[PDB]
């Protein structure tokens, strides 16, 4: 007789979705949610090219190592890149105070332009060109010091007097600027830089009050020098006022940014090529349409969300029973 | 299968069938088929498309983890910072995994009760003017057109106009 | 709808039935009207009840977010703050969200299912006794009263007192 | 022809809308809504308690005596504070006030404060305890005054200034939240003439804290024509310790200190009234008087409050599916 | 119950059977007994036992708190690992829980499923070769030994063979 | 009168009920509990390694040599380490150890510890070093003495302090944790007396490191009958670093230090009174051992080791077989 009858699709397919009852099930139809494939490279994110510190530090490219020089100047950054292996940071020994915090702070820019905030004719009575040292060799001077700090010595004849020295914001972006202590190995050392007798190094603004004065002590040599130096930074905000005022031992700010304010810091060896991308992880480039990502969690751009899975199938289709065919 | 038409007491899907997910497969003497009932594989389509589009809304944010470095004496936060992203990853791995899980459990039920209701429909059209041979299949008791299999397709299958010829043969045999 | 009974062969509700969700409409010489499950009806409404506060209990509980302040230098721990609130922002506004998408679509069905429940049963009282059409009614084989209607409905429906009368009639 | 008996379901004029993962604007005959949108902008009573409004003050300005600030200046028990934002009255001789953040965290999970005289200005001996005034910190009454829980303490017209000494042993149960300073004057002249010469130094210890600080002279800019400096510190005696503190200069003496008593603190900035309705539910945008789950107002808030998450909309279907003829 | 089989219109269950979860009780007259369908209750046995294993294995990470202690010039980030540790214990809690009610309320629904549909499939076999009594249970218009159940348990019930004699003994009836 | 065939399903004796989203308290024949409420009120060792017990020391006192923390004087290995509530011997002549949260979780971190010493006290030439004892310090067998892993330093008979210096290079692969300080009387009197006059200071630097402290000489509250204060102080020695000690006065140097084994552990600290017994546990919560296969735990959110996840719930049984629904007997 006339038959009718009811049923359902079938296809050639062979992926499988699993299931909270049931493991490796074929369906004739579904969808992978999961990008699990990377390109390997930098690129440019809203057609702005990222920073590459290349042999320098993020420490040796804001005070101005000498060997450093590739990057001085105004930059304008989507990214930043430092390559794990940078030999050029700080040369002379010492301690960049809240360095973490000025890492974070720098990540947090897109731009910097470069400008002499305190010209060195505005300290009376010093030496301003004398003072450079073996540590900081550039790749043509045997002694050289930061670009942006001026090394401050006494005079042919002592003695060292009270300097002083004032900035006025003035314009609309905060300006990041650095200082330093030196910290001679003896007493003869700072007879000869300095003057005898208590020196100090004072600083302040309407918010903000620095003072500090030299620990004299041989420390371990490190770059041929048993001598330290204090590194410090501060950001002068839009209509601030720095004071700077000290009798001996102040590494003094030469230049400054004008610092232009979510950022990144990539530190990474991929090579940064000529191309766009609108989601960049530290570990490669992203090109998906897709809403989950296994490459990574460290990301800027629009990515999609990042989860620890292998795949995410997501069955659209009904089971497939293809009839069977010998 | 949860309502157990597919893989069920309806054994098998028709490679022949390729316009839709569910359907009917006729024989007449004018010549056999499959064809697929385009209502229900819409409204499957349009179902199955809204929830993929609403799971896709849904997982449109991101959690973002950060470069921060931390010193020495910053060991404490710097493991706060740790746990923290470790936290919300997991937290949304798991989400993620379970409602794929979860999803396709009922993704897979949903067809399954749109071919059992697609073969109630038929069966209750029917009633003794054809006997229930196995897996989903009826054999008509009267001749039917080209023009009934569409009129027990489309719903309006006409009942009494065959009892009389298909009780005649019911019973005949 | 999924199990086929709401928007489906079943085509529409009843403006008319005010008493319950799921009921009956009955037709004879001595009239027509509406009348609710009152079992079934009650049933569901004990089962979403439980439903809805099950999940205001389990969504009771808030995260604290604080506004503490932080200064000029405690950026990373100021953003760690942020983010970690914003992450569990993020994930209750999903938690929510996904909840209701999926709770309405359970509770849909759950009420297409009462429904298509409610017909089998009626179906299996009456056996040959009536014609089943497609819509969820049925034509009884024979001349029933208020009170054989109301055995339907109560579930006390005599079959075998009505088996003759519609065997003739179904002959007719 | 046939009696008829149909199965059936309810339908009614609603046209409230829910979105299940399979079908969106689905019209449902009986609907609840979970998510709260509505407030009343104004800030209440809790536990039929009052907040503290700061009004023209700043944290700062209140705890640490702030001349005019006097209105604030006895014995206090709030629910939570107002500190408006635009609040012009703080710390009046520029300086820096130390631990700020860590010292408002503190504030905020308090309840109450009462005032005392920790220290007597006789404390001091073989110095001035009364010239201790500026021009900067002027009360509305008088052009030149002082915090009024501190002390500048000043050399005798007679010079010197020699070592002073003080110590209070807190007997109480209650912590005690004091403060003090150290000036930095712009000069070595400044120097001279209010304290002596020679090495000055400002001490203080307890049984779990210890303090060491000297003047560091220099001129800062100008702030309330103010070329010197003070730094403020804040701390906590606790039941059972004693204060001790010595100096020969350059010390702002604590006069005044609190007795701190300690739930859920809140601290909220804003400029919304503050009226005489009672509540149960604060946000820092506003009242929410109301019985649901979920709200979409604000993250921050005092008292029992429903969750707060981002979407504009919780709606749970209780009803079927609603088709009507 | 949802699918209306369970303490629905199969009102109780039977302690008598013991060797599975869905079966049949029979009467004749070589004897009465239970027999479980083994079929279906062994896979409802592997869908619950993978149901099971993976809410174990997404459940199987752990957030970590730590034992810091914080100075009382931390009270701030104390706060902050305090608030972030709660936050995560309320997050899995919560979804610990939902997901317990979920997966208990669909595991209930499955078990009703296999009953109905164990039900349906000796209605279809049987047709008006049986009586339906209330509860489940089918009284046959015909003699019905043992080889006779065990056609209608392994769907290979035989209704050509006994349709003379049920339509016979239904007339005298 | 017929032949009856029927369906139906399985019912017993249990008693055990489950919640579902439309239901509560609903009876199934078959279920699984995935939380675990047990545990044991003990320390059990972790990794097969006891844990450390401090007993009656702290931490601090007992890697500073608190003369009578004597029992754990040495070399110490362990999987965490356990500190009892109300232990005595911590710090006992009266001042601050700083960033000491920050050296507790260090310490955590925190395998093992080979004690030796890093300056003899021939290191420091022209001061007298037999005299560093207080009665604040007691060993169980003497009323003054002093920490076993400094030394207090105090001027020779000629009432001159003269500079001394110390260095010590780590030619090791280990870290070395070190402590030293400085020492702030209560008078210019005692100043004077065990120091020599004039402005005095404790300068120390290493590749990475620098350290300038003077003393902060007042008058402070009595503890332990001391009125003047030390400031402890503590760091790490990396392998190939050098350490250059400096001072005029007021050092209480360093004596014997800790070559430290870092874990690959998580690292746990556990303030607690519960017994410590010769017992193995996988997991260890800070309340007691879980001894299970369960999903989820009531117990505790702090352990070391393999535990399941902290929850706060009371339970989740998870249903597995169906409504139970057994016949009524009576
Ligand atoms: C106001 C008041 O009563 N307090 C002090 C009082 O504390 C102080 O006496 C000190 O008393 C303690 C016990 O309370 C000891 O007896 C001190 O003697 C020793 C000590 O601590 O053992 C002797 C020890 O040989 C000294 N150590 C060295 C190496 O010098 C130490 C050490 O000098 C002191 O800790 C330095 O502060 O002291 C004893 O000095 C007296 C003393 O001036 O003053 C009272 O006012
Ligand atoms: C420490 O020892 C290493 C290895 O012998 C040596 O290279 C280095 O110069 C030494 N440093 C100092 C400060 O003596
Ligand atoms: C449906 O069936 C009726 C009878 O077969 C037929 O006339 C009609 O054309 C079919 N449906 C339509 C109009 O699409
Ligand atoms: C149930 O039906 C009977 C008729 O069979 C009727 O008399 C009785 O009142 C009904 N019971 C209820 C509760 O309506
Ligand atoms: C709908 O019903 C409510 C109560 O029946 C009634 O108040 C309202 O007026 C109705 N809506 C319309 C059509 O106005
Ligand atoms: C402080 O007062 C308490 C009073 O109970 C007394 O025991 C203690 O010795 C006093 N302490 C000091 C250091 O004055
Ligand atoms: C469960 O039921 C018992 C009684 O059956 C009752 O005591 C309890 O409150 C109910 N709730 C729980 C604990 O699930």
């Amino acid at each position: 007789g006339d038959k009718i009858c009811i049923g359902y699709h079938a296809n050639n397919s062979t992926t499988q979705v699993d299931t909270l009852l049931e493991k490796n099930v074929t369906v004739t139809h579904s969808v992978e949610l999961l990008e699990n494939q990377k390109e390997k490279r930098f690129c440019k994110i809203m057609n702005k090219a990222p920073l590459d510190l290349k042999d320098c530090t993020i420490e040796g490219w804001i005070l101005g190592n000498p060997k450093c020089d590739l990057l001085l100047g105004d930059q304008s950054w989507s990214y930043i890149v430092e390559r794990p292996n940078a030999q050029n940071g700080i040369c002379y020994p010492g301690v960049l105070n809240e360095l973490e915090e000025l890492k974070a702070f720098i990540g947090s820019g897109e731009r910097v332009e470069r400008f002499e905030m305190f010209p060195k004719s505005t300290w009376a009575g010093v030496d301003t060109s004398r003072g450079v040292t073996n540590a900081c060799p550039s790749y043509t001077i045997d002694s050289s010091f930061y670009r942006n700090l001026v090394w401050i010595v006494k005079t042919d004849s002592a003695t060292y007097p009270v300097i002083k020295g004032t900035y006025n914001n003035t314009g609309t972006q905060p300006i990041l600027y650095f200082w330093g202590v030196h910290h001679p190995l003896d007493t003869t050392v700072q007879d000869n830089l300095y003057g005898s007798g208590d020196k100090y190094v004072r600083m302040g603004t309407e918010s903000m009050n620095f003072a500090k004065s030299p620990e004299i002590a041989a420390r371990p040599a490190v770059n041929g020098q048993r001598s330290r130096i204090d590194y410090y930074w501060s950001v002068l905000r839009p209509g601030e006022t720095l004071n700077v005022e000290s009798n001996g031992n102040l590494i003094a700010p030469w230049y400054a940014y004008k610092f232009v304010s979510k950022g990144a810091v990539f530190k990474s060896d991929l090579p940064i090529e000529n191309c766009d991308a609108t989601c960049q992880t530290i570990t490669g480039v992203l090109r998906t349409n897709k809403t989950f990502q296994n490459v990574s969690p460290l990301w800027i751009g629009e990515c999609p969300k990042y989860v620890k899975s292998e795949s995410l199938r997501l069955a659209t289709g009904l089971r497939n029973v293809p009839q069977i065919a010998t | 299968g949860i309502f157990g038409a597919i893989a069920g007491f309806i054994e098998g899907g028709w490679t022949g069938m390729i316009d839709g997910w569910y359907g009917y497969h006729h024989e007449n003497s004018q010549g056999s088929g499959y064809a697929a009932d385009r209502e229900s594989t819409q409204k499957a389509i349009d179902g199955i498309t809204n929830k993929v589009n609403s799971i896709i809304n849904k997982m449109n944010t991101q959690f973002e983890a950060v470069d921060h470095e931390f010193s020495n004496l910053e060991r404490r936060i710097g493991n706060l910072n740790k746990r923290m992203e470790d936290g919300f990853l997991d937290v949304w791995t798991y989400n993620a995994e379970l409602l794929v899980l979860l999803e396709n459990e009922r993704t897979l039920d949903l067809h399954d009760a749109n071919v059992k209701n697609l073969y109630e429909k038929v069966k209750s059209q029917l009633r003794d003017n054809a006997n229930d041979l196995g897996n989903g299949c009826f054999e008509f008791w009267h001749k039917c057109d080209n023009e009934c299999m569409e009129s027990v397709k489309n719903g309006t299958y006409d009942y009494p106009k065959y009892q009389k010829e298909s009780k005649l043969n019911r019973q005949g045999i």
